[PDB]
RNA sequence: UACGUCCCUCUCCAAACGAGAGAACAUGCAUGGGCUGGCAUGAGCGGGGGGCUCGUCCCGAGGCGCUGAACCUUGAGGCCUCAUGCUCAGGGACACA
RNA sequence: GUGAGAUUGUGAAGGGAUCUCGCAGGUAUCGUGAGGGAAGUAUGGGGUAGUACGAGAGGAACUCCCAUGCCGUGCCUCUAGUUUCUGGGGUUUGUCGAACGGCAAGUGCCCCGAAGCCAUCGCACGGUGGUUCUCGGCUGAACGCCUCUAAGCCAGAAGCCAAUCCCAAGACCAGAUGCCCAC
RNA sequence: AAAGAUUAUCCGUAAGCGGACGUGCGAGCGGUGGGUGUACGGUACGCUCACC
RNA sequence: CGACGUCGCUUUUUGAUCCUUCGAUGUCGGCUCUUCCUAACCUAGCGCCGCAGAAGACGCUAAGGGUUGGAUUGUUCACC
RNA sequence: UAAUGAGAUUCCCUCUGUCCCGAGUUACUAUCUAGCGAAACGACAGUCAAGGGAACGGACUUGAAGGGCUAAGCGGGGAA
RNA sequence: AGCAAAGAUCUAACGGAGAUAUACUCAACAUGCAACGUUGGAUACUGGAGCGGGGAAGGAUUUCGUGCCAACGGCACUCGU
């Protein structure tokens, strides 16, 4: 297949691995979701940018790079 | 009167009665049709259960909405080290049934078959077959395996032949036994002269797996369940919990029988023994025939996934290890926990169903751990998200200074 | 094999100490949370009494201090411990007595150290 | 008489207790290292709303840096022999009028 | 005959007779399979086909694929659930003088959480032969023709019986075997 | 269940037919011993003790 | 299909009785769970029709398997 | 008839393991040991099918089973 | 059957007959286990509507020291109303 990145913290999301999702306020371009963990789902629902948590892939490409 | 409304009963009757296996091992109570038109060939070969994965495939199945699309199908890993044969057996037609002849041995026996018949190994004098060796040598012990080779092809019409798991190239830590899984294959095809040459052209030496599978079939797995103790009636029979303001308890079978016939009958059901009990599960897909290690430094690599990965996930099967040997991998579960001795037989289904003829190309196999949540593929992925950490920049600092 | 090629030389002394780590947290694990502690002296006495082959197993207070000192629930994950092998016997037994005192060695960090023979 | 079996000891695919699978100087067990995962950046030290003192120096939640640090990781029982410790003629009972 | 015991109701060392049974098996593995159990059952779609049939209205079916409901046996890779790994952290009140380390609140509470267990809340699998009922027939008389029946045959139900599947020699297996002993 | 079921070595089929250590010293089929490579790591195959 | 008649099967109704129990057989319906029976609703084969097809009436061999979710009612029943 | 009610009833919102449909964890039991140690109950006892019988037998008639002894359960019988 | 409410005990030294109790050719584990009191130390609890300190009613020597363990204190006791 294809490996999906996570949204939230942008983790490999291997075939048969993540969990996708689709809100009612769908994008055009990204109508569903990838997620990795329940706590990329988590952080997600209580609306945290990916920058400011320190181990996604937004935080260590801005501050440690 | 009648029961008020029908439900389908709880359990089924037929594997009846729900006790402990009476040995660990998958035993094949019955081997598949012998067709004395084809070519002499092993019936049964044991593996042992090495966690499990998932892969990726793109289906043939013209008319189906997942046609030419891939599907994630769960697989489990059986770790198949090649059996060794020690014997032969034939067995002859009775009306009571079917009796044995006799058996000739290999001249030359392993250690760890020969401790099977010890309770005791090193604390012995390890005498066993010690007394027979020195006599299949011998003038009339020469004449005696020829005795009973002939009386093979006098008297039988099941040849059988013993084999014996070879446990010291399972090099495994957890599989804790050392003496040898000692089961009998039959042979079948041809008529007897030709499975007796069969089978002792192929004795005292080993027998690997994909000699007696291929790599795109079905078979049987004679396994025993994972055990779980005594059980009460809800997790051993699936049935219905009582209401919540029940006097004495809920998870019961609240009638047990009329007042006439008075008796509990055996299709009520009870508690006790869950689990650990032997099963025999046909038409299990068989995916991939492995290799070895030491052949294959590259297992689960697809042509159409070039990543150069093993089949043995990142930290292992979790409670197993590493698969250090030949493996089969088949589409699904088999009965029992990791570490179990599992016989893979022959199909005695017809195979002719097209989802049982349908050839199997992979496109991924899942190499991720066990362990949490899998995240990368390979270590070679773990060390591209993570850069240098910082035990490994006080690595290179006493590198640097030698 | 492994256990073959050894350096065997003969027994150690009548008198031998020694200090160990005991990882407590793996004898730990699940138990009831008002007996964490009083049951983690017995595995203190088993761990050291299959080791030095003893009956006699004194616990000498620092070391009941220290498994003691978070409560009955939160006894420590490891305690380095010092093992001093005795003997001292009642005046008319068959048999020579052997006993066990058990101590604590601060550390502040359990990484790195394995069992070393002390004195 | 011997082969042996069983108990005690160790392991957990088994398990209410028995029984079972095993091992019995064996990377067997113990601790450590590495891996694998979990959480989410440790103690300590050093350079912001405002507010004291006589440009400077102190009080101040928070922040930043060392720091994907610190800790935890098999244990009712994850991985690797990757290193070292520990064993020093295993002990009892039957087999045996 | 040879070994081993006992003759215990009134003191003791002796040794007569008599009675009881011991005098051959033990241990370990691979199988047999009588007998008993017993299971899979339904549905929709595709096309066949807008065809058969019919004035038109209307309107089928089998092979053959694809799925699915109910049930059954498992399984834990995924996803979901569960956490006394009180694992890591966060937070409140009290309390060790403060920080540190914690602790108390029958696991303080909140978030994430391995492993294990587990869900039609996920996943995998669920197969052969015959006998013969209804019945339709074939030859064929009784009854010089006729007739499925009287003799005899054919085909044949989700029934029934086996195969597979589960337990299995109190089904007492001179079934086979490894090693000791005893003849 | 074997076929002397009347004495006695086996092999293979009934008519046939293959050979079977010779006399304490020998030999033969053999279990374990010393040194320089072969088949799918360590077990086999080359070149002192029992039995005939 | 079948009046007038007629011969019967059934013991899931009720009546009639008073045999057993009053030094006690716990007296309804749900819920649960298993099994049985056939007078067969669905499913397997069928015959026959006032059976063109489609739906269906009647019958035969068969009880192997299946036979629900609800509103009201304490309800069996009933009723949507 | 406002206010009041551990009063009787009905609907709606929120809410949830009441349910679909169950799963998993905890403390305490059960369970195993050490010490201690009862009661209810007890004609005798205790495997069934049918027949008959005071017309629902553990014992009688004819059949079918049944080697002995145990541990944990369990609620069909003992018209317990 | 049970002796399952009222969180809980651990340690060392002494005391005590209550031990460290062994027919050989045995170094110890695998052949004397469990349980008692006191002081020290650690850990908890009650939490001032207290398992705190005094009175009535009721009891009437249970008070105190010293010995002591037959029976009692449903386990135990070297302790004890
Ligand atoms: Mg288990
Ligand atoms: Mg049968
Ligand atoms: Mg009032
Ligand atoms: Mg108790
Ligand atoms: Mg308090
Ligand atoms: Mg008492």
């Amino acid at each position: 297949m294809r490996t999906i990145e996570c949204e939230f913290s942008h983790f490999a999301v291997h075939p048969g691995h993540g969990r996708r999702y689709v809100p009612f306020a769908f994008l055009s371009t990204k109508p569903v979701l990838t997620f990795s963990r329940p706590k990329c789902f988590a952080l997600y629902m209580r609306k945290k940018n990916p920058r400011f948590i320190p181990w996604t892939r937004t935080y260590r490409r801005i501050h440690r790079k | 009167s009648h029961c008020k409304f029908e439900h389908p009963r709880h359990g089924h009757l037929g594997f009846l009665p729900r006790k402990r296996s009476r040995q660990i091992r998958g035993r094949a109570r019955a081997f598949p049709k012998d067709d004395a038109t084809q070519k002499p060939h092993l019936t049964s070969f044991m593996v042992f259960k090495a966690g499990m994965t998932h892969i990726v495939r793109d289906v043939d199945r013209p008319g189906s909405k997942v046609n030419k699309k891939e599907v994630v199908e769960p697989v489990t890993i059986l770790e198949a080290p090649p059996m060794v044969i020690v014997g032969i057996v034939g067995y002859r037609q009775t009306p009571v049934g079917l009796k044995t002849i006799g058996t000739v041995w290999a001249h030359h026996t392993s250690v760890e078959f020969r401790r099977r018949y010890y309770k005791n190994w090193k604390q012995s004098a390890q005498l066993a077959f010690s007394r027979q060796k020195q006599f299949a040598n011998t003038k009339e012990g020469k004449v005696a395996e020829a005795r009973t080779l002939n009386a093979f092809a006098k008297k039988a019409s099941v040849i059988r032949v013993i084999a014996h798991t070879q446990l010291r190239k399972l090099r495994n830590h957890r599989v804790g036994v050392k003496k040898a899984h000692v089961q009998e294959i039959q042979i079948n095809g041809g008529n007897v002269a030709a499975k007796i040459a069969l089978a002792k052209s192929l004795l005292e030496k080993e027998v690997r797996v994909d000699s007696v599978f291929q790599q795109s079939e079905a078979c049987d797995v004679c396994s025993v369940t994972k055990g779980h103790g005594t059980e009460g009636v809800v997790k051993r029979w699936g049935v219905a919990c009582l209401p919540r303001k029940t006097h004495r308890g809920l998870r019961k079978v609240a009638c047990i029988g009329a007042w006439h016939p008075a008796r509990v009958m055996y299709t009520v059901a009870r508690a006790g023994q869950h689990g650990y009990h032997h099963r025999t599960q046909l038409n299990k897909k068989i995916y991939q025939i492995g290799r070895s290690v030491a052949v294959e430094p590259n297992q689960a690599t697809t042509t159409y996934d070039l990543t150069a990965k093993t089949i043995t996930p990142m930290g292992g099967f979790v409670g197993y290890g590493t698969v250090r040997n030949d493996y089969v991998m088949l589409k699904g579960s088999v009965s029992g926990p990791r570490r179990r001795v599992m016989t893979l037989r022959r199909p005695m289904a017809p195979q002719t169903s097209r989802h049982l003829k349908e050839k199997i190309v992979l496109k991924f196999i899942d190499t991720s751990s066990k362990i949490g949540h899998g995240r990368f593929q390979t270590k070679k992925e773990k060390n591209q998200w993570f850069g240098p950490l910082k035990k490994d920049r006080i690595r290179r600092e006493e590198r640097l200074r030698k | 094999t492994r256990a073959s090629l050894r350096k065997r030389t003969g027994r150690k002394p009548d008198a031998v100490s020694m200090e160990a780590t005991i990882h407590l947290s793996k004898l730990l694990k699940k138990k009831t949370f008002s007996k964490r502690a009083p049951l983690a002296i017995k595995r203190i006495k088993a761990f050291v009494g299959r080791l030095m082959k003893t009956k006699d197993n004194r616990i000498d207070a620092s070391l009941n201090t220290y498994i003691w000192h978070k409560g009955v629930k939160g006894v420590p994950g490891r305690v380095r411990v010092l093992i001093q092998r005795k003997s001292e016997t009642t005046e008319g037994n068959k048999h020579k007595h052997f006993y066990t005192v058990i101590s604590n060695v601060p550390v502040a960090s359990f990484k790195g150290l394995t069992t070393k023979t002390v004195e």
